[PDB]
RNA sequence: GAACAGCCUCUAGUUGAUAGAAUAAUGUAGAUAAGGGAAGUCGGCAAAAUAGAUCCGUAACUUCGGGAUAAGGAUUGGCU
RNA sequence: UUGGCGGAAAGGCCUUGGGUGCUUGCUGGCGAAUUGCAAUGUCAUUUUGCGUGGGGAUAAAUCAUUUGUAUACGACUUAGAUGUACAACGGGGUAUUGUAAGCAGUAGAGUAGCCUUGUUGUUACGAUCUGCUGAGAUUAAGCCUUUGUUGUCUGAUUUGU
């Protein structure tokens, strides 16, 4: 019953994609994010909300935005659990600008 | 410390400095303090 | 836009080509450069350099047809 | 056992005291033999055991994570079990650009309407201009500041005279 913890952040993607190939510059940073939730969340097993590929990819694969206001929840796998008994779920937060923003625990309801 | 002693007229030349730059390395530095920063600058927006 | 040029898009069709990691030297392909300006080099090789359109202006020579876009210069946007 | 001395690689030298043997300095008693006529005829350490027992103080490296003063990979420099810690975000600073969007304006070459009868009407179109606005945006990715918020903090392996 514990850690099932939602947060939500923002990472900041224009300093981890400083100087990457255009060409790589989205797919890497779905990577960066699974990245930023395994630090965080400390798990290997990380999804993404297919909104938020479409967030990450939404100026092209190369326009990636700056900052990403992005919930991260740890849930738990069922059906015959895998090896990781808990993954990270990150989902895009709707927000007018992700600036300015602090960390905050956001409670699963 | 030098391993010899040497006069060579630019080892006994007595150094008093003028001025120290302190000017920002982050760029092109105009102003050497943040007061001198704010006096050529006047007030601004964020100066709440 | 002069244009079945280049560039962007619709219908239609593909999204195929071993991939993952910060990408050292040397490369291959693409570039930039103070001041000088071919001193480089067999050789300006390679590259660079005003390139469209409109107006102006256009020499030698000529088989009188050309040379000729000679050379050279100016303009070009937006809006009302 | 007591005093010292010795750094060139000393790791050994001299020691004052006791005990303890031996003593071929001199004189005796007993033994030895058959290893058969020689046969090296065997006499002085390194290391090991769920060895013996008298003591003795109870650690680190490496992987993985992390760092960028380093780097092809290895290698290197760092950090990391509750801190004047580390991380992520912000807040400030510092820098780059050059004045954001938005809303107004009696600004604006002019233009088309209508006229509740023109200082300072009026409904519209209009590149631009002015003001809020040295603003807005970006800022370490190998910038500074680690206090405001949220987190993290005992995983793997190997190493002994």
């Amino acid at each position: 019953l514990k850690d099932v913890v939602t947060r939500e952040y923002t990472i900041n993607l224009h300093k981890r994609l400083h100087g990457v190939s255009f060409k790589k510059r989205a797919p890497r940073a779905v990577k960066e994010i699974k990245k930023f939730a395994k630090l965080h969340m400390g798990t290997d097993d990380v999804r993404l909300a297919p909104e938020l590929n479409q967030a990450i990819w939404k100026r092209g694969v190369k326009g990636v935005e700056y900052r990403l206001r992005l919930r991260i929840s740890r849930k738990r796998n069922e059906e015959e659990d895998a090896k990781n008994p808990l993954f990270s779920y990150v989902e895009p937060v709707l927000v007018a600008s992700a600036k300015g923003l602090q960390t905050v625990v956001v409670e699963e309801d | 410390k030098s391993l010899y002693t040497n006069t060579s007229r630019k080892a006994l030349e007595e150094v008093s400095l003028k001025w120290i730059d302190t000017a920002s390395k982050f760029g092109k530095g105009r102003f050497q303090t943040p007061a001198e920063k704010h006096a050529f600058m006047g007030t601004l927006k964020k100066d709440l």
